[PDB]
């Protein structure tokens, strides 16, 4: 991937982990637990539903053939359908199986970009308070318990709250 | 104490491509072609089609008397020939036009058949002798079509100027056939309609037509070396027909009050069964039950189809890359 | 002390659609498809088009007696027909390959109009009986064809062999007209030509035709029986015509000299009002004054028009995502 | 966005920098302004005009329409006519339709990766010297005048001249 | 110590466009289009193409006397046509449904010439005297079409009605023509059909024709006023032809047995050479000799060709932006 | 480029890495000399294979024209046949010029994000035992010999091997 996120630093994903797309797994006294960031995965889900329907929305006209009959004095008409209808036909599937070629692409470099970006939004609240192992991992220089763990989740870890206790254990 | 950010993977095995990339695993993706199909015809707009079994749309609509089961009034959503229909053209001839009036027949909905020309018309003329074994119906070996009535000369006297009128004063537009009898010899022409140059005219108020008989001897078709020229147009709302002719005519005798269908109308030439069933989407090839955007069963349909497309499959990655450990 | 990264805000309401994203609001963005018309027409290339008014093109060429305000030469940039135009074929008949001689006459640009057989031409034959009350002028209740005359035989005599000769020794090819005449009954035939078989015949060293009358009563129009095969060809650079009569003939009289346009050439259908002005494209709904790639006015054109195209708005982001706070 | 820039680490725009697409926002004590960075704002005005002359001259073709006539017996040549002239616009609008939505898409991607490389060459920069807040702000551990501005603006800025000035404060 | 991060440069001057940016040099790129090609004809599965030289497809297929190299059976993978042939139709008239008959003989692949109607077929009429001036070979000033009898009434009796009958119990479809002479006056017409009305009738089980001779006298074409209407037709396997005539007939003599080609068929009108050497690829303009996607030569081919566009190149970065030090 | 990597932070290519697209300059004791990264390298041709083969086999149809011809009272079917050819011509040539301008902007960008990320999973193994110098290039707190080099470029660096040996010389 582009982002180096899925299947990168990021080594595999979560089967544990089955109410979302992206999210996180915590580990502290009160023990483990998966969960998903409802946020950044819906925005994810109502832009890729809107790829989607909008595909579908631009697909929604269909070119018809007919079942019109030629003599056989009428052999340059009779052929200028077949390659009019041919002609289309040929057309729309390029347009089709190109698409979806393109469009898988980009659907998964979106799902890594989204993956790399929740982990530096992550990475930008703790810095010094905790260690990057490089795996998506932090290790904190403090205890974290589930309050502390639900406010890195919901973007409101307080940094200098913990700063002290972390600057002690990490040097 | 630790959180890790990471990502969904699950059981799937379903795979998509992309540019860079083939039979990529994916968590989520959905698949946008319609593969499958009901190999059967069934009804659109709750309206059944239109089953000409052993008959052909020619032996349908001049009235080849083994077509008697069709004969009449029909109403259809589209129009199913069968592929090895043997009631069509029975006495020799071309039906002029054809291709053009198999298009404007598809492009109809409802035909009202009715007595245009009553044989009370043509006076000083025999009408009742008009049979051949060339069109035999299903009880006597020489009949004749329905809608047409072959004239010939009376006892022994001449075969004057008929003449017949026809004023449209309905909102439908009519189609209706003629014919013009070429026979092959000089002999069978006096003996059935007699001495002198023979014409067959034809007018309305946007149209005429002239022709006369063509005699020679052609390969036998159907025990005949004779022809028939046969013909038809339609007669506007509003517009009358004149009819004159002193000889070989195959006149007008039953024609058709058309409904033209506003869709598209369609003629499916299939073996395939009609069954009783609804369908909103029906190809050439059979019914399709889907939501789905396209399909590669079939460019041929009637009703609210998907886009025809020559793919297998078109599989939009919807989910991640699957990467379960 | 401390510095900031950041991006552009405005006051920008204006909206585009991505293909993850709709109503997104832009700093800056660009319109591709016109939406907006003049509704009348223009002058093309400086040069004005043709109103027809309440002539076709068929009373136009013809010369429909009632047609005289365009009669003899015309250039254009195109033709305007008016829809309920009037003045066409006024004694009934059909015009043969009548859509071919349209897309003819939509790929010029100027007819010059001239005596092509004066009828001095026709030798022991009467010129000067030949009008209908089919084909009123303005002044008179029976007149004909300006480009064409009615030959009828003289006093009591027989209708002879006429013959004529014209070779284009010109640059122009030459569209030109004729016809045959139909009378309802043998009577009227008799009473104009004689009696005896009649013929026209004609022929070019690339065309050649052969007709004879066709003798019938057909439904009154415009209060005829009888009808009129009108033709029309086009004698090439270098050809000569020459026609054989012996009866029945309504014989070309006046010719045009036809210039092709090398561009495209429009024949349009409106009741839209032709002003004083000039314009760069013109559509059958309107004229476009636009530097835009796309519109959705019409696909119908003349000049240098944008693509036509289905949708309302084809707006492209340039700015980014207006975020103002 | 993809990059995680515009309307992301980066809550919202500038209605005070009217001069350009990027830019800075600087504060010492000679005061406070905005200041576009012109090299990366004409890059991508170049490149987007690049784009949209692109697009304007690979649609420069117009498929032409008839006015041509077709008798009652005709049918079938005048519905081929038809259903190709149909089918052509099928096609140009799926076309045009189409390659707005996904060029939409990515013009936005773009600014948003600019907006994510310019921040990052100011992070590069400065390294220890200043603080970054985690919203494209940097608190300088020494004193920036104008002319320090200027220089981390224009990418000379002098790292080892402010360090031990830096050192002191951050420690 | 240390360790840098870094991506290749190189030497490469080629350079391809993005949407964002001209003119990008880039390290590696591939070209899709094909510019270039072998100015001749060449073969195609290895089958060479029929060269007409100086005689056109109406003056090679009827038998005009100054074709004879081309006389006889004949294979061809296509078939070139040169701009100025000028052996063509030599006695003035027109060759019926022209268009179709090239597009007919374009989708063959083989002719075997054979005698249909040997002269002895027609009796009690004249089969040696039907030459003219307008037909030279290049041995005698009057000649004839190979592949047709001009039929005179003998010595001084009348000319009687003639028949003939072939019945093609083969597997090919036979194309075969036929004409009906239009002399200039009635004096003529008398001088080689005799007194009477004259036609010429002609069918098969789903085919038939009558005509009757037109006079009158056309502008002179190689020292004709007379015509010949020419015509052909396509006598389907199992079928058998009737003809019949009495005066006016330009009888069928020698006709071909057809097979039509699996594949496309071409007929290229080129003063290209043929020369000895193979292809895969044969277009109008020349031999394409590629592995490339596209192509800018022409859309006109026969064989296995790359896709017709009018792009001067399609160059595709495969490698990274060059940016040597 | 949108990552900034090529022609941007790392400003230039080199003609002496000859075997490969991305890889590495390293400099020590024993010398200097550049390696392709075979890895990122062959997983990139392998896309860019893919991308040019499925491009060529999406384009392997072939609108076919005619050398049909038409009478002087056969005007508009000839126009339609022409208007037709004319049409598909049009499509096809507006679908191959405008895949590829998209096909090598994204192809560009492809890379750019490939340097990127080979520079990110170097950093990530160095961490403090290296010092960024802001262009691509790490400078050793410790002494790196070719296997402690080939351990970088595999993966399997040892961070903690060389921190202690690493901080003496860093602080
Ligand atoms: C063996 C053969 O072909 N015989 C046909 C015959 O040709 C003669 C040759 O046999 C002989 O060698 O040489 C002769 C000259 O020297 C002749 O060429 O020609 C006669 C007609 O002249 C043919 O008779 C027709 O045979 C048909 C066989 O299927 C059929 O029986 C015809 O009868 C009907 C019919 O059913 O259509 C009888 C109908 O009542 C009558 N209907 C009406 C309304 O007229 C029609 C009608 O008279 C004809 O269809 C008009 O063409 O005929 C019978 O006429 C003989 O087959
Ligand atoms: C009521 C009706 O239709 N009457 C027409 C008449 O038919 C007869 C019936 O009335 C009667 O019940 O039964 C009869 C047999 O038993 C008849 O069927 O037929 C005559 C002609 O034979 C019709 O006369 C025509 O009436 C027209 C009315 O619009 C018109 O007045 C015709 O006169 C012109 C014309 O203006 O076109 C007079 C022109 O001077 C003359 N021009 C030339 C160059 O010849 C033409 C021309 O003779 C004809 O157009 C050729 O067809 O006629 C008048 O002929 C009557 O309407
Ligand atoms: C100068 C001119 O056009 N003369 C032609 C002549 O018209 C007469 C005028 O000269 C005169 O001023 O006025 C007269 C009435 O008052 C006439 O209009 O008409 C004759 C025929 O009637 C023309 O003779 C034809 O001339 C041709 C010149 O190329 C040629 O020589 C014709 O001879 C052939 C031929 O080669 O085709 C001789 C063939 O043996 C014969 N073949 C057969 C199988 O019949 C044919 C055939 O008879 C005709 O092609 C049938 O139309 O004719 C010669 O007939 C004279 O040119
Ligand atoms: C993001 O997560 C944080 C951490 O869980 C949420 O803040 C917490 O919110 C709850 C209720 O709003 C607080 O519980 C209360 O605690 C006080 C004593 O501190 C007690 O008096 C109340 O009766 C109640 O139990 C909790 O303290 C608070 N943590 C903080 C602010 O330190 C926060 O709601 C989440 N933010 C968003 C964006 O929703
Ligand atoms: C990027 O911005 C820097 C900082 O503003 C620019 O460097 C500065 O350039 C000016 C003139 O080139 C220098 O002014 C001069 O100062 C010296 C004393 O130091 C004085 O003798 C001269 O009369 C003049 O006033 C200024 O010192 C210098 N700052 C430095 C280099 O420390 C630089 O021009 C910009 N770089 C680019 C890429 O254009
Ligand atoms: C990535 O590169 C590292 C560093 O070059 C590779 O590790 C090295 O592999 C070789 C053989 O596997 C080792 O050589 C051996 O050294 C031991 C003494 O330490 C000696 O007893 C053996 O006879 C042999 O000479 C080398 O020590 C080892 N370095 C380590 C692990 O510290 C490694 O193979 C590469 N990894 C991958 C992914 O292939
Ligand atoms: C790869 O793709 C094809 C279908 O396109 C499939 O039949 C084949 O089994 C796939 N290979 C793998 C990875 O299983
Ligand atoms: C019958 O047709 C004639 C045309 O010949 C028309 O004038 C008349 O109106 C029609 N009948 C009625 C009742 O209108
Ligand atoms: C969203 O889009 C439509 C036009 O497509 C517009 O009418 C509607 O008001 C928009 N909604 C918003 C966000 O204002
Ligand atoms: C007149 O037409 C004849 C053809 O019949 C031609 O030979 C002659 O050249 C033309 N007139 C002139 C002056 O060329
Ligand atoms: C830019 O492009 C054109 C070909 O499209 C080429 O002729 C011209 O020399 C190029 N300019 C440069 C950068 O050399
Ligand atoms: C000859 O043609 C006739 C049709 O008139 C056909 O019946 C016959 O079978 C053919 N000859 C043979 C040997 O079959």
């Amino acid at each position: 991937g582009i982002f180096g996120a899925i299947a990168g630093f990021i080594e595999g994903g979560w089967t544990g982990m089955i109410d979302g797309w992206y999210g996180y797994h915590h580990e502290n006294s009160q023990g483990s637990g998966y969960a998903a960031d409802r946020e950044s995965t819906q925005k994810a889900i109502d832009g890729i539903t809107n790829k989607v329907n909008s595909i579908i929305n631009k697909m929604n006209t269909q070119f018809e053939a007919v079942d019109h009959e030629f003599s056989n004095l009428e052999r340059r008409i009779g052929n200028l359908n077949k390659r009019m209808e041919d002609g289309f036909l040929d057309v729309w599937t390029y347009n089709a199986e190109l698409l979806v070629l393109l469009e898988n692409e980009r659907t998964l470099d979106l799902h890594d970009a989204n993956v790399k970006n929740l982990y530096e939004k992550v990475k930008s609240q703790l810095r010094d308070n905790a260690n990057d192992l490089g795996n998506g991992c932090f290790e904190f220089w403090h205890k974290c318990d589930n309050e502390c763990m639900e406010s890195v989740k919901n973007g409101t870890y307080d940094y200098p709250k913990y700063q002290k206790e972390s600057k002690l254990n990490r040097q | 104490d630790k959180i890790c950010i990471g990502y969904h993977a699950n059981n799937s095995t379903t795979q998509v491509d992309t540019l860079l990339e083939k039979n990529v695993t994916v968590t989520h993706s959905v698949e946008l072609l319609e593969n499958q199909k009901e190999k059967r015809f069934c009804k659109i707009m709750n309206k059944a089609p239109l089953d000409l079994k052993d008959c052909t749309i020619e032996g349908w609509i001049l009235g080849n008397p083994k077509c008697d089961l069709l004969l009449g009034d029909q109403s259809w959503s589209y129009i199913v020939e069968r592929p090895n229909a043997q009631n069509g053209i029975c006495y020799p001839g071309v039906l002029n036009e054809l291709e053009e009036l198999k298009a404007f027949i598809g492009s109809g909905e409802r035909v009202e058949r009715f007595e245009m020309f009553p044989k009370s018309t043509w006076a000083g003329v025999d009408t009742s002798r008009g049979v051949t074994n060339a069109c035999p119906s299903y009880t006597l070996d020489s009949s004749f079509y329905r809608n047409l009535v072959w004239l010939v000369k009376t006892d022994s006297a001449t075969y004057p100027v008929i003449k017949g009128t026809y004023n449209n004063t309905g909102t439908q537009p009519i189609l209706y056939f003629w014919g013009v009898h070429h026979p092959l010899d000089t002999t069978v022409q006096d003996n059935l309609y007699g001495s002198g140059d023979k014409y067959v005219r034809m007018g309305t108020e946007s149209m005429n037509f002239a022709k006369s008989p063509e005699i020679a001897a052609r390969p036998a078709v159907n025990g005949q070396r004779s022809r028939i020229d046969y013909y038809w147009s339609v007669l506007r709302p509003g517009e009358t027909l004149n009819v004159e002719s002193n000889g070989n005519l195959i006149a007008p005798w039953y024609a058709y009050k058309f409904v033209s269908t506003n869709k598209k109308g369609a003629v499916f030439k299939s073996d395939l069964p009609i069954e009783n069933c609804d369908a909103t989407c029906q190809t050439i090839t059979g019914v399709l039950r889907t939501n789905k955007t396209f399909q590669n069963v079939s460019p041929l349909w009637i009703g609210e189809c998907p886009k025809y497309v020559k793919s297998e499959s078109l599989r939009l990655a919807t989910g991640l890359r699957n990467v379960p450990q």
